[PDB]
């Protein structure tokens, strides 16, 4: 074989206006390459012009989120259960009761 | 590292109090150094563990 | 899905399965007989 | 994905041109049909342009942008530095490369 | 024969029994506070005293 990058850079698709396949699919239907070893998804629209092989990689649509981590609890994180104003007003009430 | 510096100074104070018996205040110094050395080794433990966590 | 080698129903079956995947039927069928008909919750 | 649909804090976005948007548009499942309606008229447009752009937005939104892409790219991104992305849940569909 | 495109994809998976809660432990009253907290409490008690 002889590896040859697709000039267009498109995986495959039908314009739908001039119905000219562009990409790897077009590079096969129109006698340009004999094999497409690429992450070419198997779809009905493409199956009517080429014959895929059995899937070599089963995949799907997943969910990606930003990786989380520890919350490094602050040194003085034991005073959270009460707001700052309560803490300030507890000292005031203490100095006043005494 | 400061606990090791304080424990060493405690030994000097204890040794100094073996050649100068008249000065009773060289023995209290040893006690404070040792006690303060212990307190400095608690912050080390907590700092170690706390920092090692995150 | 398997067919006898050389049969004329190979290609039509291949497109029938593929269409049902894009449409979502093959996933609706699974959830029906695995979870909707379930007994755990 | 049901969890994301209920939530309105963390935004989620597919790509404009591709199969990850057609899937939601044509989906007859309520857990996905609900997401398509929101994602369609929601502003600002969560729909991104390039896969690289979507990865950056997740990494530049501080756990506020969820990107829906292929399980292969996500695992590769997740295993390539900065290492600030991860894979959650399971594949919403089943495709293959042939 | 000639198989069609897979209508479903599967693989070898691990099956277990669902964790039926957990039997308790003798010294399970110390679970809230971690081991280090308990250790440092002893050190702070020996120090304050
Ligand atoms: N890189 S990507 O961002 O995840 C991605 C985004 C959008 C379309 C993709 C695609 C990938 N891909 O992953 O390899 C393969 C692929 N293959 C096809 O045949 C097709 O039509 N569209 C695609």
């Amino acid at each position: 074989y002889k590896i040859a990058i697709v000039p267009d850079g498109k995986y495959g698709a039908r314009d739908a206006d001039t119905k000219i396949w562009n990409g790897m699919v077009g590079e096969l239907v129109y006698g340009k390459a004999e094999i497409a070893i690429a992450p070419l998804t198997i779809t009905l629209v493409r199956e009517e012009v080429i014959d895929f092989s059995k899937p070599f990689m089963s995949l799907g649509i997943s969910i990606m989120i930003k990786k989380p981590q520890k919350s490094k609890p602050g040194v003085f994180s034991f005073l959270d259960p009460l707001a700052y104003e309560i803490w300030m007003c507890i000292v005031f009430a203490y100095i006043g009761v005494s | 590292i400061l606990s090791v510096i304080l424990l060493f100074m405690g030994g000097l104070c204890i040794a100094a109090s073996e050649f100068y018996k008249t000065r009773h205040n060289i023995i209290l110094s040893a006690g404070i150094f040792f006690v303060s050395a212990g307190l400095s080794n608690i912050i080390g433990i907590i700092v170690y563990i706390s920092a090692n966590a995150g | 899905v398997a067919t006898p080698k050389g049969s004329s129903l190979r290609t039509p079956v291949n497109l029938a399965v593929l269409k049902l995947s894009e449409a979502g039927v093959l996933d609706k069928l699974k959830n029906k007989w695995w979870y909707d008909k379930g007994e755990c919750g | 994905a049901e969890d994301l649909a209920k939530q309105t804090e963390i935004a989620y976005g597919t790509l404009d041109s591709g199969s990850t948007k057609e899937f939601f548009r044509r989906s007859k499942i309520a857990v996905y049909e609900k997401m398509w309606t929101y994602m369609r008229s929601a502003e600002p447009s969560v729909f991104t342009r390039t896969t690289a752009e979507g990865v950056a937005r997740v990494r530049k939104s501080k756990g506020k942008f969820a990107f829906l892409l292929e399980s292969t790219m996500n695992e590769y991104i997740e295993q390539r530095k900065p290492c600030d992305t991860m894979k959650v849940g399971g594949n919403l569909d089943s495709k293959g490369y042939g």
